[PDB]
């Protein structure tokens, strides 16, 4: 947001690291190896236990 | 590998055979790792969950 780096969109080729419980969550980011990507949902939806 | 549809139960032979042979199915990390899977979350009415 400060203009330092550039965030990348949600690419389907990225793997989600298991272990955290994504149930009840709405948005979460994961720093990948080639940049920074995020994962979110639409209105009225949330991730499951797997995410 | 056992497949079953959420709410309905075990699916018929056609969809499970396509899930096993084609590779465009939807499953857990083990299935996506040993046979590949497509997670494009496209418009669909139901999908036989395999685990």
């Amino acid at each position: 947001w400060l203009g330092m780096l550039v965030v990348k969109k949600a690419k389907g080729s990225d793997m989600i690291v298991p272990g955290p419980s994504y149930k009840g969550k709405v948005f979460f980011e994961r720093p990948t190896f080639d940049g920074y990507v995020g994962w979110g949902c639409s209105s009225g939806k949330s991730r499951t236990e797997s995410g | 590998f056992v497949c079953y549809k959420a709410g309905t139960g075990p699916c018929s032979e056609s969809e499970e055979k396509t899930c096993k042979t084609s590779g465009s199915c939807r499953g857990d990390m083990q299935f996506c790792k040993v046979a590949g899977c497509e997670h494009g979350e496209e418009a669909s009415e139901a999908k036989c969950r395999c685990s």
